[PDB]
């Protein structure tokens, strides 16, 4: 079946999901990654502009999702 | 903002 994972995710030899950062196209090295609150994609910190971990209580959206959101001037 | 490190060894966390 072609249904594997057409996304930035692969499995290792044991069968764990290894997320690939769509930012650099590099896999996870056991690195701190941030998941978007919309697409749930997994990017590395230096790839999106994160340097310290924000809480799950605070939302964050990647350059993918935050762009469609736009974060318009009107608030 | 789900932040986690897939680590079996991390310094601090
Ligand atoms: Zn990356
Ligand atoms: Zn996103």
């Amino acid at each position: 079946g072609s249904h594997m994972a057409m996304a930035y995710v692969i499995r290792d030899e044991w069968g764990n999901q290894i997320w690939i950062c769509p930012g650099c196209n590099k896999p996870d090295d056991g690195s701190p990654m941030i998941g978007c609150d919309d697409c749930d994609d997994w990017y590395h910190w230096p790839c999106v502009g994160i340097m310290a971990a924000p809480p799950e209580e605070m939302q964050w959206f990647c350059p993918k999702c935050a762009n469609k959101i736009k974060k318009d001037k009107k608030h | 903002a789900r932040t986690k490190q897939t680590a079996r060894k991390s310094t601090g966390g």
